[PDB]
């Protein structure tokens, strides 16, 4: 146990091992201090399902390390893979990477995981 | 080497800076007996949480003590607890009645600042009607609008609001608070040494939630906090710009008592039905003022090194401390709360007379001694949040009022745009209550973790059922 | 061809039709001022909603305005946003004294309506009672039990309820709001043009949000709705049976301007602990009635063109439009809620001696001239939501009230079963609240959709590993 | 963006493309006013995880088109393939089909994957 | 033989015994018409669940009546409905003043226990009060606090609370409640009949919900619940210490009757602004007490009969039911509900100089009898449950009050610590009304399942693809 | 059907058909008693997704019945396996296993489940 968010300053290649241990704590739980409470917990049970549902569409339901088909293209980043997990933090990475979010997310969702179930109904057709 | 591909991780250690819900928790041991406390009522939840803290390290970011929305969640939360603590309780309506008013006689002496009013007040039955009286602080009270007898008089409230007296139940304990914050969240500490409210915190730290906040109001001198561990500290969102305050945490407490002594008989009177109400009854003799002491030694020594501090961003100049600027006793004084009694304590006394904090490292030292004074008015009507929330009148408390308290930090100002030549000076000044929560709140920041990323590496592709 | 094999797919376009909660978002603007409107207070979510309107098209289904349940939303909606903004204001029990009321004076003149009221109340000090006066209209005023004195009144409510005046702060701006479906349900427009209130829609458009409906209440015309793009078009549940309410939506609005000539000064009156209450004052002087003007170089041609198109249900009959059936002020009068005063204004002028709407389109040009003049009844103690709710008082506005509408509807019954012979007749009339919402939400349905489904194709099995 | 319901007036060999467009908007969100927010936005995550659950008995959890191996009864429908798929919409096939809901889940639930779980542990038992 | 894996499993049948919230699910017919009864509000859910009772066999586990929090979430429950059905309701407030109360004459008599009390109040106009009138029954008043004049008296809640009068649309029914488990925990009953109220019951079985609760109120008999359905039954935490309450059932119950002969006639009084107050009007003439009757022979069989189970837990000795043990009304007789009027019933006729119970298995028959007859105090100003809970007042009832029920179970203690020689003694006593629950939730529990569960088995991995 | 908890009496080898039937019922649903049904739902909720993430992080989501690699020790239980799964309830069960719970849950996370997809990025690597 490395403990929550226990990585943070390390680099990509060992902070990758502890995902359990961090994701584990996402999901947790007269008077109006009641409406407080509810709606702070309702908003983290709707937080956690829309990444659990985005997941799902990506494919990767389940996985916490997942591959996917989708190749690189050097204009979202190019430096060497060393440079990366080798060198590197996470929340570092994230602040260089955060121009193509929502670019790589329409990339996976339809031009990788709908065509691939395109085709899977086309193979158990047999 | 090899074509790189969009791979995906959740739970990624990552965080963005962002607004929340805080929870309240407390040590459990409160809500035992102690329902509807005024500060942390049973509404914040008997967890106990432990201070689970984990030092991060490798990791650096900037932090702000003025713009942090935990102080601002912290007095929208104070003053819903005042409100919803005094909903309850008995209105002050049918006493609003002309009061004839006279000398408060003890052992052939008259005491100064309390009067001696008659009252009619109905009994239980609504056309049965008696006579009755109690003495109150001078404060309190106003002379009728025309004084057609000079001994007609009125309570202070009744061309405002109608006061609801706070319950004897309901306390004004300042327990300890702990804000923690939801799930998905995290409170970031900064563990750096002199941290000056703003910049890059070099060593940072989670937790689940505070240390052990105190909710205490008093408006000069901050009350029984925590200290600066290493130095003396000055904080200001903008030192050369004199309208910011000053907020200055001491390396070691100095320790005030404040006192009364008189000895003061506590006294029940109705006009409703359904009842508690309390009043102020007849008194045993010595007479001496509601007082505070303060050690010269300790306060020479202390106001001496914060002159140092202040020389170190005011250079080549002396510094002289000086009496509160001016206005009412709401703003002029210590205000204080002190045992259930709310004093109010002159400090025209204490901040006086100083010359160069540099210099009088010469002094430094003494062998134990007489205390500064401070004399004290009292009084009940209070208007507690500067003109928002509910009229309180605080009921009277028996015999024996006196409370401990340690000085563990000071809000200053500097003083107007003189010539400033050779010189510069300061002056105590209360300000917005938000600073008594700023004085803890300092080191301390919400994060919202964003736990999905996407990255290059050589896994080539997840291949049909490989 | 094959075997066919159970296929699930979710996620697939499909609905039922249900019952649920609505959001009421609202544009965002409002509550950084406006406080706690009577009509959406900030309860209803500051949004903004962008209006991605999205047509289907292919889809076409069976739209009813009378049985629709957002109406019902909105009736309970509108009376529960009332409720929570008087809940917090002054209660009018401690004015409900012996009124003593002669005439008002001005210019040596006496006023239309407005009495001269002396009574009593008690100062901010309870066994300190005082005499002062304020005008009031005579709706508002009743004389008391037997007139011993025949200058002896009350103020109307006291032997039914406890009336609130309504705060300062809280406005009876008529402000859009937006009504919103939460996920999995999804809000259709028809856009099927000419739509008559039931049956197919031939073509339908998805939208998260309705159009930004305005809550305005009037009682005979109805105003600034939107009006019918295409042609004015005639809606009841029933047009054969004469007891259902003919709402008509024109196609060009009529401007009416509603206005006061009087200049008057508003004067504050305590009874109490504190709080403020607001009367009625002295005068400064020209004086004419309170009054509406209807151009009738448009009513003419309006009424005309409604003609013609109840002729379409009507045929080879003369139409008639005439007065309002019977009834108190709050029912045979066009009510309203200009500038900040509750109007009552007489139709009786206005809707009279009307031909043959056909045969008027012969006329139907004109030179512009005078304006048809209607005359008002203005009161301050209200029954709102036809006695639904809480009493209100109005208070006086100082001076400059005037306002200006668009007529963009009307609420109609046809005449009594009498025998009709070649001839057929209309009158307006107020019936229940519900008009001024049906006369917007109309054209709209809500549905839930349900995302899974079941099919058969040739996909043989899941078989294991493949 | 397709946009959500945008396909309702297609055949159902072309509304089937738009599953995740629709599926991405099922999942969203002094005064008692904040009843409303809570009560809808708790019933709509209820109705969410109902819908996954439902998914997860019949073994589809994480695919949106699935396929099982149930065969069809005539009972249920006996229209030509190209009369469903290139022919009507999914809005005109429920109104077809809405009688044998029930009676195709009880089928799936029991009768197709608690059966394909007994064979998977009676294999894996090598 | 074989390696052995963990293997994991989802929705296994286990559960732990805990604490929780239940839905308080009702007969749906109820709030069609019954808006907010005094117990079970619409808070309470017309869910009208079918009873799905499912035997699970091969399962036994240990039941605790005495240690059990159902009892405890309906004691917080029916305090939280009585409340929230008070605090609406109009103060008698204005009403606390001096009452001059003569005698009531009615028809060459005088009745027994009411008074005729003139007193004032105000009109709708605050500065006119009138005289009127009213009948109070004896227990409601009390002499004015000094004793001037033996016919000046007032209400007797003034100097304690202001009574909230219960309003005429919130009724006294005792309508069936539902307990409903929340999802993830069942409701266990107990059907292994003689059960006697702890430890391993042999026979159990599931459901959704409970039966049919009646929240009643009575105190020394129960009234209306569910008969043992094998035997009568003795229930008591620890028999021989003679402090805890001895709840005993029935199996045949005895028809009681609880009644009033006057013919009386309700009046209407107000002290405001609009609201209505009920209070006690003239009356036509024959004079009996209210009265409770009870069949000799039923009743003397059914105490025989207890006898003989009593004497199996306490052998070879005689057993003696006596008279309550002394203390005010409130204590010492049976309370009542009936028809909307409290009645207050003496019992020291019926609990009466009884022999050995299986002696009196010889006599243990008799022909068609006499009535034993109960007289009855009414009263009308209520502290409801001992003291906490608001004051109220019950407004009276015209004429026909009459009301039939059945005697399902008895609240005995066994006597004091007497020489005990040949002989035990037994006392009627009311207890907490938390016993008026146990008498029927005896035999529930409420469990959470655990879902997820581990073993070994011989699948040895997840092959990769397998 | 047998109902819910239909089974409880029975042995874990026959309660072991039935996880469909109960589990398709760990998830339903001037006052405040509006605040008992919503702090009822959202901790019922919140409970359902603590199970539904915790079968994710072992890798067994999906599934009902469900296979690991993990072997067993003695130490937790060792007797033989008819006297099991022929034999006692899934409530007597757990009442001579629940020493080993939080023992056999931390075992299966890291030594187990993330060590498996270590190795399955290290080979989808090629
Ligand atoms: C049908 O729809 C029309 C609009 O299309 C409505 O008519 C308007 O009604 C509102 C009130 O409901 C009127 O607003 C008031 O106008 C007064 C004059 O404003 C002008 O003059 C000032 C300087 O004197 C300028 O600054 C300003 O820009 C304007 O040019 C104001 O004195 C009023 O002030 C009060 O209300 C505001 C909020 O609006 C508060 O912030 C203030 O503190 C103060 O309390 C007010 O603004 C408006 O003038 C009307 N327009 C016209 C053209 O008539 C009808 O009301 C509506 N029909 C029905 C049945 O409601
Ligand atoms: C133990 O359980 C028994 C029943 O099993 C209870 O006895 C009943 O108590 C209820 C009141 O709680 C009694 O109900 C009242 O009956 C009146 C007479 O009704 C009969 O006569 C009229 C014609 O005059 C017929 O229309 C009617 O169908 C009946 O045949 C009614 O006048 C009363 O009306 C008032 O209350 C109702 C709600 O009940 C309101 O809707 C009305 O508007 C009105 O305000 C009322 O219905 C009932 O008669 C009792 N039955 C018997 C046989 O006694 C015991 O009370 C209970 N024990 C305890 C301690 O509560
Ligand atoms: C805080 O200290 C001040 C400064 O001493 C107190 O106010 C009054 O200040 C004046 C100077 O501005 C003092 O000096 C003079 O006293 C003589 C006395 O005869 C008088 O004739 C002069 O007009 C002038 O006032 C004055 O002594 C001092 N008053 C008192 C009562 O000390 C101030 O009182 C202190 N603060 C509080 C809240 O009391
Ligand atoms: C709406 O119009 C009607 C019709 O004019 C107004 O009511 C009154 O109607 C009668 C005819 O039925 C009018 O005629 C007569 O007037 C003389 C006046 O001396 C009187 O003696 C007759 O008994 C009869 O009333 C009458 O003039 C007319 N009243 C007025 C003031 O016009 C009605 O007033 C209009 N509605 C409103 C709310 O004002
Ligand atoms: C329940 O029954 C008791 C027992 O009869 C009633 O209380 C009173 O009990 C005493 C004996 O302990 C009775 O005898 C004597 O009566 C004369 C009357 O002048 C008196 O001077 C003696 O001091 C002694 O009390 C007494 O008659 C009897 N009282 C009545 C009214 O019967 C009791 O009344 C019954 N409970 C209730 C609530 O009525
Ligand atoms: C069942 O089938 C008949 C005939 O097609 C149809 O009329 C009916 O509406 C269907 N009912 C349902 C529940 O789908
Ligand atoms: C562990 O095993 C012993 C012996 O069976 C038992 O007494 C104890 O309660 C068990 N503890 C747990 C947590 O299962």
């Amino acid at each position: 146990f490395l403990g929550f968010l226990g990585a943070a300053g390390s680099t990509m290649g060992a902070a990758s091992m502890t995902l359990t241990v961090q994701a584990r704590n996402l999901l947790s739980g007269l008077t109006v201090w009641g409406i407080k409470q509810l709606q702070a917990r309702v908003l983290a049970v709707e937080r956690y399902l829309r990444d659990q549902q985005l997941l799902g569409i990506w494919g990767c339901s389940g996985k916490l390390i997942c591959c996917t088909n989708v190749p690189w293209n050097s204009s979202w980043s190019n430096r060497n893979l060393s440079e990366i997990w080798d060198n590197m933090t996470w929340l570092q990475w994230d602040k260089e990477i955060s121009n193509y979010t929502q670019i790589i997310y329409g990339l996976l969702e339809e031009s990788q995981n709908q065509q691939e179930k395109n085709e899977q109904d086309l193979l158990a057709l047999d | 080497a090899e074509n790189l591909w969009v791979t995906v991780y959740y739970g990624v250690p990552v965080w963005k800076e962002a607004k929340t819900t805080l929870f309240c928790a407390s040590d459990a041991r409160a809500y035992e007996k102690e329902v509807h406390n005024v500060w942390a009522t049973h509404a914040c939840v008997p967890t106990d949480p432990s201070p689970q803290e984990l030092v991060l390290g490798n990791v650096t970011e900037n932090f702000n003590m003025w713009k942090n929305d935990m102080v601002d969640q912290m007095h929208e939360d104070i003053i819903s607890l005042w409100d919803q603590s005094l909903k309850p309780c008995v209105k002050l309506t049918p006493l609003c009645v002309t009061l004839i008013c006279s000398n408060a006689t003890v052992k052939n002496g008259t005491v100064e600042e309390m009067k001696n009013c008659s009252f009619n007040t109905t009994t239980e039955i609504r056309d049965k009607e008696k006579k009755e009286y109690a003495l109150f602080y001078k404060p309190d009270i106003v002379p009728l609008s025309e004084t057609n007898n000079t001994s007609e008089y009125r309570l202070i409230n009744c061309n405002t609001s109608a006061c609801t007296q706070a319950c004897p139940k309901v306390t004004f304990e300042p327990i300890p608070i702990h804000y923690c914050a939801p799930a998905g969240y995290a409170i970031l500490k900064c563990n750096d040494e002199t941290f000056n409210g703003t910049g890059p915190c070099s060593n940072v730290s989670t937790v689940q939630c505070t240390h052990g906040i105190r909710p205490v109001v008093s408006t000069q001198l901050l009350l029984n906090g925590s200290l600066a561990e290493k130095e003396i500290v000055i904080r200001s969102e903008n030192l050369t710009n004199n309208a910011k305050i000053i907020i200055v945490h001491l390396h070691t407490p100095v320790e005030i008592v404040c006192t009364r002594p008189n000895n003061n008989t506590r006294k029940s009177v109705r006009i409703g039905p359904g009842q508690t109400f309390y009043a102020t009854g007849d008194i045993i003799g010595d007479i001496k003022q509601a007082h505070c002491n303060i050690s010269e030694e300790k306060w020479n020594d202390t106001l001496q090194k914060v002159g140092i501090e202040l020389q170190k961003h005011f250079p080549n100049k002396t510094i002289k401390y000086n009496q509160s600027a001016g206005g009412d006793m709401e703003i002029t004084t210590h205000s204080f709360n002190c045992g259930g009694e709310f004093f109010y304590c002159n400090t025209s006394n204490l901040f006086n007379g100083t010359y160069n904090g540099t210099y009088i490292s010469t002094n430094s030292s003494a062998n134990s001694t007489s205390t500064i004074t401070l004399q004290c008015r009292i009084k009940q009507i209070i208007n507690m949040w500067q003109g928002v929330g509910r009229c309180m009148y605080a009921p009277p408390i028996a015999g024996n009022i006196t409370c401990r308290s340690n000085i563990t930090g000071l809000l200053l100002t500097r003083d107007g745009g003189t010539n400033s030549n050779e010189t510069e000076t300061f002056r105590p000044a209360g300000g917005d209550m938000r600073d008594n929560w700023r004085s803890e709140l300092y080191k301390y920041k919400v994060v919202k973790i964003e736990p999905l990323g996407v990255a290059p590496t050589r896994c080539k592709r997840r291949v049909v059922g490989r």
